């Protein structure tokens, strides 16, 4: 990172289900000790049901994420709808070529009707993995163990937001970069949902 | 072409060899029908206070206004280049320029130079899309927010807009909050004195620029 | 005919047509002579009869001193002329920083017709319709040293030369009046004899001859009156023949 | 015609005409297809005829409407290579657009960008002007649906409603005797199949003819996106009336 | 001749170049310009080419430019070319002064403008400017100095010149009636006598004439330049007897 | 080799003219009438909006065109050059002195910025002249108003009152005949519409007449209150109802 | 006449479709002397009649070696045929130092082929004017392939190119079968390609001073045979 | 598909790497005189001591022209960027006016700046040697 | 009017009548060329080419026509054969950069899409020459067959069945006459039995020829581009004899 620059000390999931795939994230922005940012929105829309989250230098994401935004939109005058692992390649290639000079590293959620909903995950580096569900972020650190023994495959569109619920929950708990609320946006076939939960819901869970 | 990187090793050769080169509280809250920006008017060289009515609040365009913190010089010659550049689009677009769009230019301008141009700024507007409120860091990151402080007395203005702020906020609700947040930065940092200037930026209604607003 | 509209066509019979063409303007310009000394370089010139309301304080001369041991004259085009002469002070000065050397008059010659053969390389370039006569000595010879260039590129060396206008008749005369064995030995006779050149083809010499003499060791020295003086001495010598 | 070099470049004939773009016009008419262009309450309808007389040829893939963005849409008068080329990159244009300012192109400053293009081509010595005629439709969010045309020698203009190709003076003229009978300068129908069936009987009124589902092509803009008809749409339209 | 003037890099067959001589030829299109140089001033005067009273005379730049405080050219053919050399000429003689110090000797910014112009004819690409300058100027090596530019990038130096539509005819009634011992004044009258008799229109009237004048004698040895307003040309010509 | 370079577009004949520059100004002479008037207190600016279609519309498409808020333009000739000209006229004024300066530059810089651009396009192997003239008419703080008009040659001149295009000779007449140096700004946009009567061969009302004024401030299109010192536009285009009114009354 | 019209670079078509300046290109082929190439299955043959300029000169070099089992002979104008041999041992060049690897005469044929066709289309330059013989051996066994500067590459058994080619072109097809099977005996191989080069000649005899042989094989590397090397073969 | 520049340092030097200014005496040699550049600059200094942000500025609108043509070869085919470097070239090819430095209308229509502005443009940025119309000429044609 | 005197000596510019007569010249290069068709089966493409007999000294298996630009996209072209070839290149290079970009074999239309872009952008200068080939493609891919034929102009359409060449007038003929015949569809081999007579019909020029057939189909060769095996060929060129 460059000195003074905002690094993004988030708490992020995305969980497949047996409907499509959900993404989550909490609302803190910090600038060391002191929070910047009670409420900001964590979810980046890149596609119409292909949506990311960032991690590591807020400019550098910014960027490469509008980036990636033109090229979709430029692939879909072009040849419709793309599907979520052409998303993935292009944030590996962008990530991967500018390493040297940029700190990414990327969620990125998607829905198409051929395979259904996915989940890939780009860490520091460049290099892509696909996951039945990732976790990224500083308090995930806290809740590799916990997903770790509560994720089905198949599972309900209620179990897996509950899922996600009590896991950002005891991320924001233990890690202090982690904030407020929870925000949810569900993609399956229906179309986009978005959802929102407070303090006071998943801190008495 | 652009700024010059000419006599670069000649000032770092002096600052080698012992020759000294030479060398706030910002609000914006968001009410029911639009966007209020208020700063403090003190201007200090150090500890010397140079001028004690000094206007931060800038013009992007009529209706978009923004202020600054960090190098001043920079915040200046950004929010100028930015302004000429909204305004040669409004004329090739014939229409009201957007508020994004100038985050978009800001955001990119400041992006190209690395964080090098220290140019910390809030804007507000309105047009044709509704009110608008943004926070823009040297580096290229910016963020939305429904109420904003900055400069040297932030925490303090942060503190007071963080104990009196609704959703549903009336022009003088938000115009007596702005005003007290700046207050509250003029007497508990030694940064901020002197009067307090807002804009006032009302959904389909000319910027009111009250300048001095409170002595 | 047909092969003469651009600088890269060969004809039939292995001309270059826009090379001649660029020797026909040389052709209008004023007549200019040289003339190699046993021991120094006349080059004299043919100016064109001055007007009333002309100033001749600051006119420039038709001899241009490239350094300070060589000098310069040339015939055709002059502001073409003025491009050559600049290019050849800036290249004097070059070689002297360069090598800590001044340059020989060959040296100076051979740059200068490359520069004029370089302007012969594109379609979209104009080859300078100049000839010129270089004179002087190699800084630490007493040899004189007498070359001249043509718009093409080419270079040669002479001990005696004319171009320009008139210039057959000139050369003609200098064939018969010069002697390779036995060069003029002293200034004098030299002048006189580039003069006499001269006179065969200007109206009135008094005003329309300009000389200019270099010598060993970079002296270069321009004469005035003193052409006044050669011209009486030339008349007054054939009316005594006669 | 054209005497000297103002036969192979864009220069100046010394009457003041530049005889390449106005070739470039009459290129425009060579396919010999109409094309119509009316706004509605809320939605633009375009309407190209549609000629395929080659029994060996696919109809499907035959069409002359294109998707620039997810809110324009744009109609070709010409050959169909130079079609291609203006709408690829039109499709560039908006991309990059949105991608530098943030929001949506509009329909009029996309109509404005092309015919900055063209003027290129119409002052350049090296480059020609592609023989098309560009009409671009849209509902924008400022100002409502929206026709906007563009031409080889640069001259771009909105229109309350347009048609162009060899019989448009025809439709021109129908057109504005229904204006003139309305007096309201757009058409009052609120829903888009009303409009399209209006502007399905428009054309055939003009043209003295009649339409079937595989002799037309119909694109209809909305607020939030331009789509095309395919032939039970059509086939729809014209049983309704 | 037709055949080798439709480009201006390639020799005629005599050895000419078409469209420097048209380039040339074009000069006498334009409006009449005289200097003429006394033995303490120098003053130029150029005849306009208004030929309709709605023009505006009291805004005067289009034969009379000034290039720094102490030289000034006039200009006959095309403006827009010789606005172009004008302004190269103006940065020319502020960069000699920021570099030397010292004022731009009249003959080294005469020379760069004629070797641009010398080299606008040497490319394929590029037209001759179709533009011939006057330039009048005092310099501490020479004094006063008069000088003239032409497309082909050639320039000379006079005592009184003219270029324009009437060279032949103004330069012959300059020859006659031109002294080296004349002062300012008497220039004066002799540029506006000159002008009149060879002025094609019916009277030499005040709006369509540009005046102008470097003389000595502001504070010290000091120069300045007097360009004339259309009512100090007014009282010029009732002074001088032409009215 | 022989595509490092071009040849000159515009080259002098033998009469000593360059025939493209004459052959644009020819096209000049072939485009719809425009003037414009200089008054003791305004500048008025006119011309007609030919329509090649009933169908469109005449607000979306203007030939005046705002260049600064003190100084406007039109045009007589090719429609896409002028408009290339203008946004490059807009791009130039802010470059070269609003952000040298911080302010606007006055009516015959920017006009000699315009002329230097067209000149530049009579001297090259790749591009054609510009085939338009150009009327601009300004105001500012040490000149006053102004009005000028530039050629497609590049050369521009101050007129009291001129006129470009088809009917531009008998135009120049009555102007001529009805020009005086005590009008006023409503006495000029009067002349201005009489001037216009007589060459608009159709429909004459305000949906067919283009008409703009540079005038006295306008604070009410500043956008913004609070700033004693800042000026509104003097520049303004008139809606097409005051046309209406204006030419209905004398 | 109207030829003449339509035939002043390549970048022009004539009204009845066609492209004169590749034609006039492949005419220059039948400038060049003869030329002759052939294999069985395990050898392959070029055969060059070599041209002096007169009694006092040498003879013209027509066989030139690409690598240690590639080889060209070349028929038309020179200077294409150097730039294209020059070519043809960079890219054996970059093969051998980039992947270890011995450059295949079929993808040779394909970059000459890619190298040729643009010459064809664009303005400015000017089509070669050569045509070539490639002989080779590699993991697909001996290849001959004859290569025409419009852009074109054919496979072949044996060809002949230049003046006069006609006759041992008829002489190889004509007796196929008998040089096709000549396996592991270079030497009868080529006697075949001096007995159909000779089908050739008009008023001329082979002697040791204008016969070019070369060979690759298996086993042995390309080779060229000149001066009293081919005296043995007559 | 690059945001930041790369590969912007040299990877060898010479001292006859500018061809322009080669000395006619020593031709493997440069022209100090005609280099004008202050005469005691050796080409080494230029190696060291540099604002590590220059050449991300230099090099910033090519790198940026660069992934939009690789984007556009990966979305459309070979033919968009082929004919945008197509048109690119033929603009700057036809311009040549040495009297001035301000790039073309054309070229900003076709980079889409018509109404952009930037630095370079507030500041475009005297000699005895080498400030005249023939030296660009020969720079031009590659005489 | 098929000659344009005074507008055919350059390549981008326009007629009077707004034609362009050099893209018209390389449409009569392809006139001249060898006959070519393609048929639109039921679930696939057959591709035919009548080919001149060359001397016995030429490798039979590496004198192929039909050129396969992808495993499931095969090409014939008739014109000049280096443009023929460069085209072929550059399709193969486009099949190869979307399959890598984009982990699937690339659509028809697509492919058609960026090889007529490229053709077409061949029309625009006069430093260039529009190609003088004209190419008949097809293929299978997600949404099943696809034939479309290219022309030098830039302008393909998709085409139910294609010809180019000398016979093209005869074997345009047979193809309306089949689909005529067949309004319900056809099999691949009716298709492969059917392209041999057509090309048998049209093959009257005066001379010996050969057939070769190609064909790409779901249900027989699964999606791939093959070309047609000596027994099924054999078939194919009697039942051609027989019906002639």
């Amino acid at each position: 990172l460059k000195k003074g620059e905002v690094s993004l000390g988030t708490s992020i999931m995305a969980v497949t289900f047996k409907d499509g795939v959900i993404l989550g994230a909490d609302s803190r922005t910090t600038t060391g000790a002191y929070i910047a940012n009670r409420v900001t929105d964590k979810l980046t829309r890149v596609h119409d049901k292909i949506w990311c989250c960032r991690s590591g230098s807020a400019a550098d994401t910014q960027a490469i994420a509008d980036i990636v935004q033109y090229h979709l939109e430029l692939y879909t005058s072009q040849y419709g709808t793309p599907s979520t692992e052409t998303a993935a390649s292009v944030f590996k290639e962008l990530c991967y070529e500018n390493k040297d000079n940029l700190t990414a590293g990327i969620i990125v959620a998607g829905y198409d009707d051929k395979n259904k909903g996915e989940v890939y995950t780009i860490p520091l580096g460049g290099s892509v993995h696909k996951l039945p569900y990732a976790i990224a972020g500083s308090g995930s650190t806290f809740i590799y163990g916990y997903c770790d023994k509560n994720f089905r495959e198949n599972m309900s569109k209620e179990e897996t937001v509950d899922f996600i619920k009590h896991s950002l929950s005891q991320a924001i708990k233990w890690d202090g970069s982690s904030g407020g609320v929870i925000r949810m946006v569900v993609l399956t076939a229906a179309g986009v949902e978005r959802l929102i939960f407070y303090p006071d819901e998943y801190e008495q869970l | 072409a652009g700024l010059s990187f000419d006599n670069y090793q000649r000032n770092n050769f002096l600052a080698e060899n012992s020759h000294t080169q030479p060398k706030t509280t910002i609000v914006g809250v968001k009410f029911n029908n639009g966007v209020v920006i208020a700063a403090d008017t003190r201007s200090t060289q150090g500890p010397i206070v140079a001028d004690k009515n000094c206007a931060k609040l800038h013009r992007i365009s009529p209706k978009i206004w923004c202020a600054g913190a960090g190098t001043a010089a920079d915040t200046e010659a950004v929010t100028q280049l930015i302004g000429s550049n909204i305004e040669l689009h409004s004329l090739y677009t014939s229409r009201e320029p957007r508020v994004v769009s100038a985050l978009q230019m800001l955001k990119q301008h400041l992006f190209k130079y690395q964080g090098h141009i220290g140019a910390y700024l809030i804007v507000a507007g309105v047009d044709p899309t509704g009110s608008h409120l943004f926070s823009i860091h040297a580096h290229g990151s910016t963020d939305v927010g429904y109420y904003l402080s900055l400069g040297s007395g932030s925490l303090a203005a942060m503190a007071v807009l963080e104990s009196h702020w609704k959703q549903d906020l009336t022009k003088e609700e938000a115009i007596k909050l702005a005003s007290d947040a700046i207050q509250a930065g003029i007497w508990n940092d030694l940064g901020s004195g002197s009067n307090v200037d807002v804009c006032v930026m009302e959904i389909g209604k000319d910027a009111e620029y009250l300048r001095n607003y409170t002595p | 005919s047909g092969y003469d509209r651009a600088l890269s066509i060969f004809s039939p019979d292995g001309h270059i047509f826009q090379v001649e063409y660029a020797l026909e303007a040389v052709k209008r310009g004023t007549c200019a002579v040289g003339v190699k000394g046993k021991n120094c370089v006349v080059l004299g010139c043919e100016r064109r009869s001055t007007l009333k309301l002309q100033d001749t304080r600051i006119t420039p001369s038709k001899v241009s001193k490239i350094d300070s041991h060589v000098v310069l004259s040339f015939s055709g085009l002059n502001a073409d002329s003025r491009i050559l002469i600049e290019k050849a002070r800036v290249e004097a000065q070059s070689h002297r920083l360069t090598l800590e050397d001044p340059v020989t008059v060959e040296y100076l010659t051979r740059y200068v017709a490359g520069v004029q053969q370089r302007y012969t390389q594109s379609g979209g370039v104009r080859p300078f319709g100049v000839s010129t006569l270089i004179a002087g000595f190699d800084p630490r010879d007493d040899e004189p040293k007498l070359y001249q260039t043509e718009p093409s590129g080419i270079y040669s060396s002479w001990s005696a030369q004319t171009i320009g206008r008139n210039s057959k008749t000139v050369r003609e005369f200098l064939e018969k009046n010069y002697d390779r064995k036995e060069p003029p030995a002293t200034v004098e006779e030299c002048v006189k004899l580039t003069v006499r050149s001269l006179l065969e083809v200007v109206q009135t010499g008094a005003k329309n001859i300009e000389i200019t003499v270099v010598k060993p060791d970079s002296d270069i020295v321009a004469l005035s009156e003193e052409i006044n003086q050669y011209v009486t001495q030339i008349e007054q010598e054939k009316q005594e023949q006669q | 015609s054209a005497a000297g070099y103002d036969r192979h470049i864009t220069i100046f004939s010394p009457e003041g005409r530049l005889y390449q773009v106005e070739y470039a016009f009459k290129a425009t008419n060579q396919t010999n297809i109409n094309s119509l262009a009316v706004r509605g309450k809320d939605c633009t309808v375009v309407i190209s005829q549609k000629k395929v007389p080659d029994k060996l040829l696919d109809p499907t893939t035959v069409s002359y409407i294109f998707c620039i963005s997810r809110t324009i849409g744009m109609v070709v008068n010409g050959p169909i290579p130079d079609a291609r080329n203006a709408a690829l990159r039109a499709k560039a244009e908006a991309a990059e657009f949105r991608y530098k300012y943030g929001y949506d192109m509009p329909c009029d400053v996309l109509a404005k960008r092309m015919a900055n293009l063209s003027q290129i081509y119409t002052q350049r010595a090296y480059m020609r002007p592609l023989g098309v005629i560009l009409t671009f439709v849209s509902v924008d969010e400022e100002l409502g649906p929206s026709i906007y045309k563009t031409d080889p020698a640069g001259y771009y203009v909105g229109y309350k409603a347009t048609a162009t190709g060899p019989k448009q003076q025809e439709i021109t003229t129908n057109l504005e005797n229904h204006f003139k009978k309305s007096k309201i300068d757009h058409i009052n129908e609120e829903s888009w199949e009303k409009v399209v069936e209006f502007a399905i009987t428009h054309m055939i009124d003009a043209l003295g003819t009649e339409f079937s589902k595989n002799d037309l092509e119909v694109g209809v803009a909305t607020k939030d996106k331009f789509f095309t008809l395919s032939a039970e749409n059509i086939e729809e339209r014209l049983v309704a009336i | 001749s037709r055949r080798y003037d439709s480009r201006t890099t390639i020799f005629s067959p005599e050895g000419r170049l078409y469209q420097v001589e048209y380039a040339l030829e074009s000069i006498s299109h334009a409006g009449t310009a005289i200097g003429i140089m006394a033995s303490d001033g120098i003053v130029l005067a150029a005849e306009r080419k208004v030929t309709s009273t709605l023009l505006e005379q009291d805004t005067s730049t289009e034969k009379l430019y000034k290039l720094n405080d102490k030289i000034a050219v006039a200009v006959a053919g095309l403006t827009a070319d010789a606005e172009i050399l004008i302004n190269t000429a103006r940065i020319h003689a502020q960069n000699y002064l920021k570099t030397y110090n010292e004022d731009i000797p009249v003959e080294i910014l005469v020379r760069r403008l004629s070797d641009i112009k010398q080299g606008y004819t040497q490319h394929g690409g590029l037209r001759p400017f179709g533009v011939s300058f006057i330039y009048a100027g005092y310099d501490d090596r020479y004094g006063y100095q008069l000088y003239t530019s032409n497309p082909s990038g050639n320039y000379t130096g006079w005592k009184a010149i003219s270029v324009g539509a009437n060279t032949s005819a103004a330069q012959t009634l300059l020859q006659m009636d031109y002294k080296d011992d004349m002062k300012v004044d008497d220039a004066i009258e002799l540029a506006l006598k000159t002008l009149s008799k060879t002025t094609d229109s019916s009277a030499l009237t005040y709006d369509r004439l540009e005046f102008a004048t470097i003389r000595k004698g502001a504070n010290d040895g000091e120069v300045y330049q007097k360009i004339f307003k259309p009512q100090e040309i007014k009282d010029i010509l009732v002074k001088t007897g032409i009215t | 080799m022989t595509d490092r370079y071009s040849f000159s577009l515009t080259t002098f004949s033998p009469s000593g003219k360059l025939g493209q520059i004459d052959y644009a100004l020819t096209a000049v002479k072939q485009g719809v009438t425009s003037l414009g008037i200089k008054a003791t207190n305004g500048v008025v600016i006119a011309t007609e909006k030919k329509s090649s279609s009933p169908l469109a519309m005449s607000e979306t498409l203007s030939k005046v065109s705002l260049l600064t808020p003190d100084i406007g333009a039109v045009y007589s000739g090719m429609g896409p050059d002028y408009r290339v000209l203008v946004d490059k006229s807009r791009k130039v004024a802010h470059t070269s002195y609003k952000r040298i300066y911080g302010e606007y530059p006055p009516t015959k810089l920017l006009v000699s910025e315009v002329a230097k651009i067209m000149q530049e396009a009579t001297q090259s192997g790749g591009v054609r002249p510009f085939g338009v003239s150009l009327l601009i008419a300004g105001h500012d703080e040490f000149n006053g108003f102004s009005l000028y008009q530039v050629d497609p040659s590049g050369s521009y001149f101050p007129w009291k009152a001129t006129a470009i295009g088809k009917g531009s000779v008998a135009a120049k007449t009555f102007l001529e005949k009805r020009w005086n140096d005590e009008l006023e700004l409503e006495d000029a946009i009067h002349i201005a519409l009489l001037t216009l009567k007589e060459s608009v061969e159709g429909e004459f009302n305000g949906d067919t007449i283009e008409l703009a004024i540079i005038g006295d401030e306008n604070p009410d299109l500043l956008g913004y209150t609070g700033i004693p010192t800042d000026k509104g536009p003097r520049f303004r285009k008139l809606t097409s109802q005051e046309i209406n009114d204006r030419l209905e009354a004398l | 006449m109207f030829r003449n019209n339509y035939d002043g670079d390549t970048v022009t078509f004539s009204p009845t479709g066609r492209l004169f300046q590749v034609e006039y290109a492949l005419e220059a082929i039948k400038q060049g002397s003869v030329t002759v190439g052939l294999r069985s299955n395990t050898h392959a043959v070029l055969v060059a009649l070599k041209r002096n300029a007169d009694e006092l000169s040498s003879y013209q070099k027509k066989i030139i070696k690409c690598d240690e089992h590639m080889g060209l002979s070349l028929a038309g104008l020179a200077p294409d045929a150097r730039v294209l041999s020059n070519y043809l041992r960079q890219q054996c060049n970059y093969s051998s130092l980039v992947f270890n690897r011995k450059l295949a005469v079929e993808r040779a044929g394909h970059l000459l082929c890619d190298k040729a066709q643009k010459n064809t289309q664009s303005y400015g330059g000017r089509p070669y004017g050569v045509g070539l013989l490639i002989i080779g051996y590699d993991k697909s066994g001996a290849h001959l392939l004859e290569f025409q500067p419009s852009g074109n590459v054919t496979e072949l058994y044996g060809t002949a190119i230049g003046a006069r080619s006609q006759g041992a072109k008829t002489y190889l097809e004509r007796t196929l079968d008998t040089f096709i099977k000549i396996d592991g005996n270079p030497d009868e191989l080529i006697k075949a390609g001096v007995e159909a080069i000779s089908q050739s000649l008009r008023d001329e005899s082979l002697t040791v001073d204008n016969l070019s042989i070369a060979i690759v094989g298996k086993d042995t590397p390309f080779t060229i045979y000149d001066g009293e090397a081919v005296a043995k073969y007559i | 598909m690059n945001i930041v520049p790369q590969d912007t340092f040299k990877s060898q030097v010479s001292t006859d790497q500018d061809k322009s200014v080669l000395s006619s005496a020593v031709p493997s040699l440069p022209d100090t005189l005609r280099q004008q550049e202050g005469g005691a600059v050796p080409l080494s200094t230029q190696l060291n001591d540099r604002h590590p942000l220059e050449s991300t500025l230099k090099n910033w609108e090519t790198t940026q022209r660069q992934r939009q043509m690789e984007q556009y070869r990966q979305i459309f085919g070979i033919a968009e960027p082929m004919k945008r470097t197509m048109e690119m070239e033929i603009v700057n090819r036809t311009d040549f006016n040495p009297l001035s430095t301000n790039g073309s209308i054309h070229r900003d229509i076709l980079l889409n700046k018509e109404c952009s502005i930037d630095w370079e443009d507030v500041y475009p940025g005297s000699t005895m040697v080498g400030d005249d119309v023939h030296s660009k000429i020969e720079k031009q044609l590659g005489i | 009017t098929s000659i344009g005197t005074g507008y055919d000596l350059s390549n981008s510019v326009f007629s009077p009548d707004g034609r362009n007569f050099q893209v018209e010249y390389a449409v009569k290069a392809v006139e001249n060329g060898t006959t070519s068709i393609g048929i639109k089966c039921n679930d696939g493409v057959v591709f035919a080419v009548e080919k001149l007999i060359t001397s016995k000294l030429l490798v039979p298996q590496k004198n192929v026509k039909i050129q396969v630009v992808d495993r499931h996209i095969g090409c014939v072209y008739s014109g000049l054969i280096p443009d023929g070839r460069h085209l072929v290149n550059r399709g193969r290079e486009e099949a190869a950069s979307f399959k890598k970009l984009y982990k699937t074999p690339i659509p028809i239309p697509a492919f058609a899409d960026r090889l007529g872009q490229y053709v077409q952008a061949h029309t625009l200068y006069n430093s260039v020459r529009p190609f003088g080939v004209s190419t008949i493609f097809g293929g299978v891919d997600k949404n099943g067959a696809h034939l479309y034929m290219l022309e030098p102009s830039g302008s393909y359409w998709g085409y139910k069945g294609a010809a180019t060449g000398k016979g093209r007038q005869s074997a345009k003929a047979e193809l309306e006459k089949l689909v005529d015949h067949h309004p319900e569809g056809l099999s691949a081999r009716e298709a492969v039995k059917q392209a041999a007579k057509i090309i048998y019909l049209a093959h009257e020029d005066k001379k010996d020829f050969e057939l070769e057939i190609s064909w790409c189909s779901l249900s027989e060769t699964n999606g791939l581009h093959k070309f047609v095996k000596g027994d099924l060929l054999q078939e194919a060129i009697d039942f051609a004899q027989k019906e002639i």
